RNA sequence: AGUGAGGGCGCGAGCGAUAACGUCCGCGUCCGAGCGCGGGAACAACCGAGACCGCCAGCUAAGGCCCCCAAGUCUGGGCUAAGUGGUAAAGGAUGUGGCGCCGCGAAGACAGCCAGGAGGUUGGCUUAGAAGCAGCCAUCCUUUAAAGAGUGCGUAAUAGC
RNA sequence: CUCGAUGUCGGCUCGUCGCAUCCUGGGGCUGAAGAAGGUCCCAAGGGUUGGGCUGUUCGCCCAUUAAAGCGGCACGCGAG
RNA sequence: UAACCGCUGAAAGCAUCUAAGCGGGAAGCCCGCCCCAAGAUGAGGCCUCCCACGGCGUCAAGCCGGUAAGGACCCGGGAA
């Protein structure tokens, strides 16, 4: 009913292997996890996950194989690009070649380096963030840096995701 | 050389050239009250009139005898337990003081005042 | 990284502008008496001599042992790994070269048999208001059925210089090429005009 | 914030999470950090 | 003729703090004084069981059968998965699984979605501001996405979500 | 159990484990600006001074100190 | 890896660090640091070297020389 429907457009390199899913696209022959009862199909332009039973294991594996290697696909589609953006008159960015310019640390060297589908945009720097490929080790590269300095809730200066509301409590008394 | 309870000698603006000390000013573990050192006291010795009273303060290490060993492979030792009294800062008690010269004092340096001050014979 | 000695005495010098002391170090040149080829002992590396006391005497065994890779007539022997041989013959006629830092360690010069006194710190006892025992002895060994009964490691009366040790970072100081020696202001660990080896360990950051 | 007990939510919405047998919730107030595990 | 003082366990009253391998009395068993075997790891009194003496005999208690060690790593149907097994209460909880129950307007559901978030809604005080998103209650109307006497981020009302 | 025998204090000397950790760090929280405090969970690593008076350990006081913890072992220690 | 912080993600067709799979992280844990150590009968590993030593009832794992192959003994010396 509910919890395993996705096609696989651009006909991309959709195939179950050694008990692995090769989702291959732009490149990014992401491994899917394959849970041994899950189960899929891609024929057409319409890929399923199926579902040995419905109780809770299962149920939530079905949320996952879906949801995850329906990432997979998308993601073998474009490119994985994490949006970005720097802020703080207390910081400098620059891509510098495979690295981390960066500078708010009052003692800059930032000398950082690219993990993998990550390249580095620097167009601003206000605006700057970075590109991947693995959606998931990409948020997460991308919280490193963040977390790298970022947070500032009573004056800002720092890195933020798309960058929520920065929640902002008053300094002194006034 | 060292000591922590003592009858040591001075010769500022001293009460009497002398004073007790409880023990050394540095790293918590006192046991020598030592050439060039900083430390704690209170009078012993008497004191015509004279501001001081028998009282305490703290202040830096002057003589010693039983080896003033230099970086320089300097070397002396002065029949003579002695240091200048200290007012908070360091900043040293009293106007003159009868004593002289030589590396250890000035090297420790916080307290140049002394160091033009105890020059000559004596 | 690795010096074989005769380790000789110890004795004051100068350096900059001021003196300082340093430490006599003296060394023919070891050689390549076994190597552990890897293959051939997976602990890969390198044992040698360095000088040579009479040959009228001397074991067969020693004698061809040398055969080997042949190579002299001593008696001063002992290996160390990780540590290649760009050589067959190794002096310190520039092995080690001074203003740098060094490792070192040797015999122990053998201490005696002395109790809580010796062996360990804190001496002895105290006295006056106690002399049956006079100033120092022995501190106490556990107890009514905590463990039930006495102790099993602390320090303990006795034998305790007939061993061996070293020192950890020390100072190259000065080289003479000529009579193999090198001056080093060192702990002289253990005697002097006897036996010592130096080698250089310390990716120490500061 | 902690405590061995307690925990009946706070922040009007305040969530109970469920990690690690830990009895945690979180909000969107560091005033509940619920830790009780 | 001997003990003329004894303890333990279960139930029933004392007492003690409804504490103690406490001490008081009673019904029972007990253990000594047989209570020497099984046993539960090993443990005087907790479940089994009375040993006159044999057996390189077989049926059984209790309680056991992967192994250390005799005995199915039986079958059958479940439920936990924390290692509970392998001591604990008060009490806490979108634990796990189970009811015996509630919402299904396929007049196609809920979290996810889109857009509008409607005009009198405009003091009542306070109006410096309520003109739902400042305090003492208001509980009506038209009007359609069906209607917020406006649950909520708020300051100067207000303006925006 | 112990009265056919178990030396009770205070201290000494050598101490050994423990965490409800004092100094240490790691931390989320603040009524957190900084600094500095204070509010809990994690973690014993090393460390965890001198004197005064008092037979008193506790204690109060002098001087510092990063700090100058609580306590287990017949309140460790007489075959020391 | 502790607390504590996150990534990707469902079961709770919006959400969550969270079984799934991934990362951050403590002066602490294994290592790196020195000091013991196959009497770790589970080593000995490598080097050199005397010969497979010589006589005795086969089962010769007993005798004698065998080798100074080597070492012990006594002597003489040692911060051992």
């Amino acid at each position: 009913i509910g919890r395993l429907p996705i096609p696989v457009p651009k006909g991309v390199s959709v195939e179950v292997a050694p008990g692995r899913v090769k989702v291959k696209g732009p490149k990014g022959e992401l491994e899917v996890p394959v849970s041994p009862e899950m189960r899929v199909v891609v024929e057409e332009g319409v890929v399923r996950v199926e579902r040995p039973s419905d109780e809770r294991r299962h149920k939530s594996l079905h949320g996952l194989t879906r949801t995850l290697i329906a990432n997979a696909v998308k993601g073998v589609s474009e490119g994985y690009s994490k949006e970005l953006l720097i802020k703080g008159i207390g910081y400098r960015a620059r891509l510098v070649g495979r690295a981390l310019e960066l500078t708010v640390g009052f003692s800059h060297p930032v000398v950082v380096e690219p993990p993998e589908g990550i390249t580095f945009e620097v167009p601003e720097p206000t605006r700057v963030r970075v590109s991947g490929i693995d959606k998931q080790k990409v948020g997460q590269v991308a919280a490193n840096i963040r977390a790298i300095r970022k947070p500032s809730a009573y004056h800002e200066k720092g890195i933020y995701y798309a960058g929520e509301p920065v929640r902002l409590k008053p300094g002194k008394a006034g | 050389m060292i000591q922590p309870q003592t009858y040591l000698e001075v010769a500022d603006n001293t009460g009497a050239r002398k004073i007790m000390c409880i023990r050394v000013l540095k790293g918590s573990n006192a046991k020598y009250a030592t050439v060039g050192d900083v430390i704690v006291a209170s009078v012993k010795e008497a004191i015509p009139r004279g501001a001081v009273k028998e009282g305490d303060v703290v202040k830096a290490v002057v003589v010693r005898t039983k080896k003033e060993v230099k970086r320089p492979d300097g070397s002396a030792i002065r029949f003579d337990d002695n240091a200048a009294v200290i007012i908070n800062n360091q900043l040293e008690p009293r106007g003159t003081r009868v004593f002289g010269p030589v590396a250890r004092e000035l090297r420790e340096k916080g307290f140049m005042k002394i160091v033009s001050l105890a020059p000559e014979v004596l | 990284m690795k010096g074989i000695l005769g380790v000789k005495v110890g004795m004051t010098r100068i350096f900059r502008d001021d003196r300082a002391v340093p430490v006599t170090v003296i060394l023919a040149g070891p050689c390549p008496v076994v190597q552990r080829r890897t293959p051939e002992k997976d602990g890969y590396t390198a044992v040698q001599l360095g000088f040579l006391p009479q040959n009228p005497k001397r074991v067969n065994r020693p004698l061809k042992g040398h055969f080997a890779k042949a190579g002299v007539e001593p008696v001063r022997i002992l290996r160390e790994i990780r540590d290649f041989n760009p050589e067959g013959d190794t002096v310190t006629v520039e092995i080690f070269k001074p203003g740098e830092r060094v490792d070192v360690t040797g015999t122990s010069k053998g201490r005696g048999f002395a109790g809580v006194m010796k062996r360990w710190n804190f001496a002895g006892g105290p006295d006056s208001h106690g002399a049956h025992k006079i100033h120092r002895h022995p501190g106490s060994i556990g107890n009514r059925k905590t463990p039930g009964r006495v102790y099993k490691g602390k320090k303990m009366a006795g034998h305790y210089g007939a061993e061996r040790v070293t020192v950890m970072n020390l100072e190259v100081v000065d080289v003479i090429p000529e009579e193999n020696l090198l001056l080093v202001k060192g702990a002289v660990p253990g005697p002097n005009g006897g036996l010592v080896i130096v080698r250089e360990t310390k990716k120490a950051a500061k | 914030m902690k405590v061995r007990a307690s925990v009946k939510r706070i922040c009007d919405k305040c969530k109970v999470i469920r990690r690690h047998g830990r009895v945690y919730v979180i909000c969107e107030n560091p005033k509940h950090k619920q830790r009780q595990g």
